[PDB]
């Protein structure tokens, strides 16, 4: 064999390179089903949905008949007429690229719709008793006295009159009628400086937001309490946080020309959380929709008591019937999950006066008990998801509900349970601490809706439709395929047959409508782009249970295969580890006989992410195919960790995270470079980022032999520095886990590194609040106190995202510069 | 997440 | 002309060349005689010095002969028997990196030393009228109630028994026998922290300490004045500082671990100093010794009134009797000086109660106010210096004074001003503010000393020293090269000729014994290290103006010409701009004939600084010799804006900083090129650090051309963020000079950089306080979005300054390996 | 003052 070499292009031509492949460049999204209730209309629906270049939404109409020989594609007709701290945070947080309307929220009763377009919050309306529009809406904005910014605006389900949101860390309700404005909320004073003011109403913590992508801290309940007079009672359930004690972290402001440092609260790993706690707002109005008082409400008793060994609500929110409050619960280690019935009885008006709170405590009755309808344990970690279903109340004694939970099989599926609301055996009025079995609630069935050796699907907005007519349920999931996620649909009652509702060979994320009668699925594969199609369900008059499937128009039509865009093929490999392990594989463009190539082996394999499945991998990883072209084999293998793949496989790198995962990605190269004598294994390259930068680093401290250069993107180079709700999930305390810290830490073992140049490289966002920029100094400290080189580049408008265009296009251009230079160049080889 | 945001 | 290449060496080879380079590696100061009265011993004097492994005091004998045939090497006794971050900033502002006592104060009547060393203040008596050891002294520890560390001490002169301190920003005195301790000022808080409480008593702000090496705020007055009842009054005269309207600047923490950042007041160009006055502590003392109680003092008029047009305090103290405080003042554009005396009938009692108030100022008369008895302009700059000596009062009309000035005629030179102290036209009584003039005192008199084309010495401890008896005056000067500086002697009675003390062939730095009898100096040329040696005073006894000098002893005898070490060549040339520009060429070694070399040029080339003279350049700059050791020509230039050429030399990069100094150090380049053929002008590299590092990026900016490669070191890539006290100075206030700015900050013109990589290295301190890390880090914002490359490497630990070895070991062997692979090796110009 | 510190 005989080693190839990439063409040496200039920076000047790189560049050129780079910016006309560049020069041909989202889906849409948050569909929802609304009824025309026509009997001569045409159509049975009208769907609403986010559509992109700015971001609003649209409509389009549903047909009762579709013409068979043709291709229905469905017009898209608009709904719409024509950067604060608070917002570019939380884009960060929810990980959302793109400007316009992330989300919105609607009221069926009435048509109102409610969100927020930039700095302002709008409504408007159509689908209700009002009718349905054939133009364009024009915007009403809710109008205030707030100065700052309003974040998390919510419709009031009782009263779409009402609605709520935040301001300045507190929570206030605006009418989008009588234009009344009030603040329910009097716990942060937005000019006191944070250092001194930490206190925080109906708002999600950086590690809530962060790590159980819980974006909101309060929940309107959904029914209204009639008054004796004439009006009714609102309420609203929020989190009040204190966030006094956990560590103030300074990060580089934006604006570098001040030279100053923005302070915000960050949960080192091993320090303590927030000292969160729930409340209640119970907004009194008379008929007129007039404000009669606001009473607001606090725990009975601390939340440290009645909620005993809690430190996260992971979740939160409403019975159907506004009886009960709910809400899921995380112990510390993240190895306990709770699911929390809390009746507004628990709650009492907050009181100065000592002798008016003591007489207040004694109305309570004892009886009035937090009722923990479930509790899971495991020896790995709960995984949060959104999937709750409630059931309307059957019988007042009892709660029926659908949840999922790996900790069973050792893989996530659907369990139907019926939980009994017994009075505790706990009388507070004796005075005491609730022993730990106390608050239990005994379980009356577990029927387990699904099972198997796959997951079904929960995190990023796979959720469950539950038919409460048909008694059935519709739920994504890994059955078919651990490489395709496919729509399934079962009876909750008589459990049995799984039915898959998606087609073959493509991986799908469909959004079931509410009357279940209707699926959208944005699907693709490895060769096609996305599109996205409307299909119709059938119960056959015999048998409920078998729904079947019918093309009905289609959203969105495919681009059709990018022209110089050859796809990776999907590899597997039997691993010494008892797994399949899966793999990709850009093979380089117009190979050679008897030649053999440079290798780089992209990387993240870590939790929560799968990288190797069936989906079309010409967005957002457009560039491994341009590299291939320009000669490079390019290998990306999902380590042991990779998500959808159960929680015992996920479970492996627990307390050892770096510690196993090179292994994978050498052995499947070691398993590819025997069959392809294409791979030369003598110059191998690595580059991820943040848990691939990680690894990257790994990679070359571990196995300079394998690697001959990594580059390290905003990586993890010492766990004490990461946070809470992420490395005690995965590395546990720092003393419960004092080795697996220090091996997986690479800044402490920086002697480790090469003593050879133009082999690592560090890329960091300077203004990274979550992956710090320490992490890089820190690393550099010790490096260059061990005496070894680095080459580094800096992104100093960036954060845990590239978002200013000019910063990717260098990123990128300086890293094919560099593999170029130091890999698969012949330049690069002679220096060596 | 440890998890960047790129989109080229 | 064939090129020479250099021999490749690893990373690790490299490392070990330079460790092995290295293999083989402090000369004394402060010295200070004091005689011993002994007319049946053999020593005439006995002087006391610092020395240095720690830095102590240590002594020597002065024999009243000596064997003229030998030489005396002194022997050497030890006088004493054996960091907070406001040590480690002390440090940086002084550029001081030698562990130990960095000076003392002696007060000759009692012979009582006090030194602080570590974070105690030590004391011990030798040399007055209590003999004279003969054996090492215990230190005696001044014990304190005070919790934090005491910098500035300094001994009352009036009292031995009496010293002050600074603690926590405030001035505090403790007996060194009553024990008795006692806070004079409470103008900060030590529990308040930095954004809230900015007033502080007795201290040098930052500005003054980096831009005016004025360290010390508080000046004792020398005499006490006595009370009726047997007791007496100690006086202190103080800067009380305000930083509140001072700017405030987020500097990282050293503590990397924390993820924090340090905050201080940062006067940045056009923003604001502190607002600072004068102020006067009276200390009641009683004939016991106890403090009877202590009056603080404000002006009679606010600072701004008095001191109209005054924005720094350049150098304060007192009258040789104590009469009037004097004060050297700037005006913030740093063209305006004016000495100025203040006497303590000026100050009045601070008192809150308003009634009591009035009744103190109008009691104080109009006759008494500030005497102005000097005051110049410049059309470039004020450079301040430590020249100014009070002669006694002969007359009380007048103040007799040499100062020195280069104003009159564009050289600093001698000036023996007698001014006249007259009742200012000015009442206060009267009511309005003064005009312009009503201060200036008239002179009778300004006789001057030396004149030449040549300057006096005024900084860094270059000071005169002035025989009274004789009515002479001994300085140091350029009079016979500015290569070189001597210490010469003139007479200030009827001035003339001017006696050159030191040997022709060095350049020298000496002290002059206070009896004027005997001086000491440290010499050195470019091929011999530096030695001390002590020569004794003398005149002919027919005229006492003429002095002469005879060779005593050795104190320091030189290590001898460093082993493998090469001097570089001193070399000039008559430029286009009609200077006579100078250079140090390091051809390098074992010249192999037919060939060409890569060359680095160092450079500084900023205002303060003379690289090239006749000095030793093998400590400091080892590394020049290693460069031409492996074959790189090494040259430095002193372009215009150096110092030691005169002041309208030094002027002519005013208000065009950047702009001026590179086709000085081209024009010099190509001089040499033609005579010295050897010199590849293909392969030219560049360097320095901070105003050095400046021009390395204005090198590469400006001449990509003659440039290869440019290693920047601390750069200033944009002026707007230095402080006032220097960018001010030397560019004007940058409303004012906006073009100049421009140009000057090359973070701004990121676009005229180089398309190509491997030519722009970036060096920074990241914890750098003066030139911020944000100067770097913005130029990389702007290279990046104007489609530049760029090569990075930071100093976690360090400041403006490598102070950790670890640190500095890793950069000369990336500067080393930098310039090999990117410029004098052969793989270089193959990656072209 | 630009004026960097190191000695070696």
């Amino acid at each position: 064999l005989e080693p190839f070499y990439v063409e040496r292009y200039s920076w000047s031509q790189l560049k050129k390179l780079l910016a006309d492949t560049r020069k041909y460049h989202k889906a849409p999204h948050d569909f929802m089903f609304v009824k025309r209730n026509d009997p001569d209309g045409p159509h049975s629906d009208r769907i609403y949905y986010l559509a992109m270049r700015e971001n609003t939404l649209f409509y389009s109409e549903i047909p009762k008949t579709i013409n068979r020989a043709a291709v229905l594609m469905l017009s898209w007709k608009p709904l719409l007429d024509l950067y604060s701290r608070e917002e570019e945070l939380l884009r960060e947080r929810k990980r959302i690229g793109t400007v316009g309307i992330a989300s919105y929220d609607y009221h069926q009763g009435s048509g109102t719709f409610l969100f927020q377009a930039g700095s302002g919050i709008y409504h408007v309306k159509d689908g209700g008793p009002q009718g349905f529009t054939q133009q364009p809406l024009r915007p009403n904005l809710v109008e205030t006295s707030c100065p700052n910014i309003r974040m998390d605006p919510k419709l009031c389900p009782a009263d779409p009159d009402w609605i709520a949101f935040i301001h300045s860390n507190d929570i206030w309700i605006s009418n989008i009628v009588t234009r009344e404005e009030r603040r329910l909320t009097y716990v942060h004073n937005e000019l006191a400086n944070m250092e001194e003011d930490a206190r925080s109403a109906g708002v999600a913590t950086f590690v809530l937001q962060e790590e159980f992508d819980r974006y909101s801290g309060y929940w309107w309940c959904p029914k209204a309490e009639t008054t004796p007079s004439g009006g009714k009672i609102l309420r609203i359930l929020y989190e009040e946080n204190d966030e006094s004690e956990v560590e103030i972290i300074h990060v580089t402001s934006p604006m570098l020309e001040t030279r100053r440092a923005d302070s915000f609260r960050y949960p080192k790993t091993g320090t303590a959380n927030p000292k969160v706690t729930f409340k209640m707002s119970e907004i009194m109005i008379d008929a007129e929709g007039r404000i009669i008082d606001v009473i607001d409400k606090e725990l009975i008793q601390p939340f440290e008591i009645l909620f005993e060994g809690v430190e996260y609500i992971a979740r939160a929110g409403w019975t159907p019937e506004g009886k009960y409050a709910w809400s899921i619960l995380l112990d510390r280690s993240q190895t306990r999950l709770q699911i929390v019935l809390i009746s507004p009885e628990l709650f009492i008006p907050v009181e100065d006066d000592v002798m008016e709170r003591q007489r207040l405590i004694e109305s309570v009755p004892d009886s009035v008990t937090p009722l923990i309808i479930y509790e899971e344990t495991t020896d790995i970690w709960i995984n949060i998801h959104d999937i709750f279903h409630v059931f309307p109340q059957s019988h007042e004694e009892e709660i029926e509900f659908i949840f999922a939970s790996e900790c069973k099989t050792g893989f996530r599926h659907l369990y139907k349970i019926t939980s009994i609301l017994k009075e505790s055996k706990y009388k507070r009025s004796s005075g005491g601490l609730p022993a730990p079995s106390d608050f239990k609630c005994p379980i009356k069935e577990e029927i387990a809706i699904t099972s198997g050796e796959w997951e079904v699907l929960g995190r990023h907005g796979s959720n469950i439709q539950v038919d409460e007519v048909r008694r059935l349920v519709y739920f994504e999931g890994t059955k078919d395929s651990p490489l395709e996620h496919h729509l399934y649909v079962v009876s909750y009652v008589n459990p049995g047959e799984v039915t898959r509702l998606t087609d073959r060979g493509y991986s799908h994320s469909c959004c079931i409508s509410q009357h279940c009668d209707f699926f959208i699925s944005k699907y693709s594969n490895q060769k096609n782009p996305h599109c996205v199609s409307l299909y119709k369900l059938s119960s056959p008059e015999d048998d409920p249970t078998c729904k079947t499937k019918e093309f009905w128009a289609t959203i969105l039509d495919s681009a059709g295969p990018l022209p110089d865009y050859t796809p990776p093929e999907i590899f597997s490999f039997e691993s010494t580890t008892g797994f399949t392990l899966y793999g990709m594989l850009y093979k380089p463009h117009d190979l050679q006989p008897g030649k053999k190539y440079p290798t780089v082996l992209f990387i993240y394999g870590g939790p929560q992410v799968q990288l190797v499945n069936n989906r079309f991998k010409g967005v957002k990883y457009f560039r491994l195919n341009t590299l291939a072209s320009l000669g490079y084999v390019v290998v990306v293998i999902d380590n042991r960790g990779s998500c959808h793949r159960g929680l015992k496989f996920e479970g492996a790198f627990k307390y050892k995270m770096g510690q196993i995962e090179i292994d994978d990605q050498v052995e499947g190269l070691q398993y590819l470079a025997s069959r392809y004598d294409f791979i030369d294994l003598d110059r191998v390259g690595i580059h991820g980022w943040s848990y691939g930068g990680y690894l990257s680093l790994m990679a070359l401290m571990q196995r300079s032999d394998i690697f001959r250069v990594a580059i390290a993107g905003a990586p993890v180079t010492l766990w004490i520095f990461y946070d809470t709700g992420y490395t005690e999930r995965y590395m546990g305390h720092p003393d419960q886990n004092e080795q697996g810290y220090y091996l997986g830490s690479v800044a402490m073992q920086a002697e480790k590194f090469p003593s050879e140049p133009n082999r690592l490289l560090l890329l960091h966002g300077f203004l990274d609040e979550n992956v710090h920029f320490a992490h890089t100094s820190i690393l550099l400290s010790f490096l260059v106190r061990a005496g070894k080189p680095y080459d580094l580049q800096i992104y100093p408008q960036e954060r845990h995202s590239i978002r200013v265009p000019e910063s990717g296009e260098h990123y990128e251009l300086h890293l094919l510069h560099y593999l170029q230079e130091n890999l698969g160049s012949r330049i690069a080889a002679l220096k060596v | 997440s440890l998890r960047f945001l790129y989109e080229g």
